[PDB]
């Protein structure tokens, strides 16, 4: 899941 | 009787005592002081110094950094657009009209002015929205084998152009109109008189519901799902802490993103629908730029929120900014 969050700027 | 009506204006002001002048000809300062105009184009200079270097350096470093340049970044390059048309085609207008008192450009200019002001704030709105769908079918994954490419991106971006037209376009040929509103220094939809020829009330319903509660309904939704999401993937991995402190972080970041939404959006939703519930009273000039002062000044904070206090953007802009630096 914390791939996806850095992508879509999250995390 | 609480205005005073013409062909293409409403002043919220009784002609009792007969000094009310057309917001296109003469100046306003029977309503407000000329210091409170003052004020008025103060706070729109403000929305500019800070509004247009924090937008256009976000262009900017998109186009000096590769990296910057990804399909799940061009809604935020759509956002940082459409603030920008927010401070050309409203903030920099109205800062010009407030210093003369009323609308020195005429029904034309207020059609203008209106439309891409309008169309600014609802391809900025409907961003918000995109991004929000965008995450959660990246994050959730609802669909079996799906990878968001540029093309699905393009489509999402499309689409928000699609949508802010359906908003700002029927005011210029007979669905609603444009009229100066609050001060008379701005020209917005018409969401506060019965005008029956444009057919006033169905849109300012349409525009409730379409471009206020559906928008908040998927907003919702979306970060809903990507906070169960996220809550549920930590909880099953306690053993990492790098995924609980990601746990917090989007927490954090989605409740300031709604919230930051409601403050824009919320007050022009209630004022219109106070407005509509109780048809017939007084609503004077300066309280109707109260919800046109929120919904403006998300073209500065929404930038902060989702431009400057993303990890990728903030590095490139500091190294742009400082010359080369970390
Ligand atoms: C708020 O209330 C104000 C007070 O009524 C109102 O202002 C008046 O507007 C009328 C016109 O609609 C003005 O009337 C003209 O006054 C001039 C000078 O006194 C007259 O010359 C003119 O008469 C013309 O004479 C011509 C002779 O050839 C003739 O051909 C023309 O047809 C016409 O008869 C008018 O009598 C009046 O002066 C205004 N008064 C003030 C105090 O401003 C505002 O318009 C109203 N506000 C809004 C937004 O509606
Ligand atoms: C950023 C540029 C702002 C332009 C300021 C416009 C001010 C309008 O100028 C107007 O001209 C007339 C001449 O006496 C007078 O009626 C008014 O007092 C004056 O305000
Ligand atoms: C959601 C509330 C019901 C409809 C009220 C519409 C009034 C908003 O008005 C419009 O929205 C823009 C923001 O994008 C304003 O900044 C503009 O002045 C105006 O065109
Ligand atoms: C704005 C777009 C959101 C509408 C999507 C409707 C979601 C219906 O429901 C969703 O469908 C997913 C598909 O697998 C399921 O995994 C989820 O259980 C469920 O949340
Ligand atoms: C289960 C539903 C999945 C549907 C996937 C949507 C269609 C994505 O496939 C399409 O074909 C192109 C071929 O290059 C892609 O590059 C585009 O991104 C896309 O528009
Ligand atoms: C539209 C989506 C709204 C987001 C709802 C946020 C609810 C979680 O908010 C709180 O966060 C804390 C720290 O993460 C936790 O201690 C609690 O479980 C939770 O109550
Ligand atoms: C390369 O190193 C460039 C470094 C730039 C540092 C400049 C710091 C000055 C900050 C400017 C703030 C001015 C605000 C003025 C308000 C009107």
């Amino acid at each position: 899941i914390l791939e996806n969050l850095k992508d879509v700027g999250l995390f | 009787m609480n205005g005073t009506e013409g062909p293409n204006f409403y002043v919220p002001f009784s002609n009792k005592t007969g000094v009310v002048r057309s917001p296109f000809e003469a100046p306003q300062y029977y309503l407000a002081e000329p210091w409170q105009f003052s004020m008025l184009a103060a706070y729109m200079f403000l929305l500019i110094m800070l509004g247009f270097p924090i937008n256009f350096l976000t262009l900017y470093v998109t186009v000096q950094h590769k990296k910057l340049r990804t399909p799940l970044n061009y809604i935020l390059l759509n956002l940082a657009v459409a603030d920008l048309f927010m401070v050309f085609g409203g903030f920099t207008t109205t800062l010009y009209t407030s210093l003369h008192g009323y609308f020195v450009f005429g029904p034309t200019g207020c059609n203008l002015e209106g439309f891409f002001a309008t169309l600014g704030g609802e391809i900025a709105l409907w961003s918000l929205v995109v991004l929000a769908i965008e995450r959660y079918v990246v994050v959730c994954k609802p669909m079996s084998n799906f990878r968001f490419g540029e093309n699905h991106a393009i489509m999402g971006v499309a689409f928000t152009w699609v949508m802010a037209l359906a908003c700002a376009a029927p005011p210029l040929v007979g669905w609603s109109r444009y009229i100066p509103e609050g001060m008379q220094c701005s020209c917005g939809i018409d969401y506060y008189t019965p005008h029956e020829e444009t057919n006033n009330e169905s849109f300012v319903i349409y525009m409730f519901v379409v471009h206020f509660i559906i928008p908040l309904i998927v907003i919702f939704f979306c970060y809903g799902q990507l906070v169960f999401t996220v809550k549920e993937a930590a909880a099953q991995q306690q053993e990492s802490a790098t995924t609980q402190k990601a746990e917090k972080e989007v927490t954090r970041m989605v409740i300031i993103m709604v919230i930051a939404f409601l403050i824009c959006w919320l007050p022009y939703a209630g004022v219109a629908f106070y407005i509509f519930t109780h048809q017939g009273s007084d609503f004077g000039p300066i309280f109707m730029t109260i919800p046109a002062f929120f919904a403006k000044t998300s073209a500065v904070y929404n930038p902060v929120i989702y431009i400057m206090m993303n990890k990728q953007f903030r590095n490139c802009m500091v190294t742009t900014l400082c010359c080369g630096k970390n």
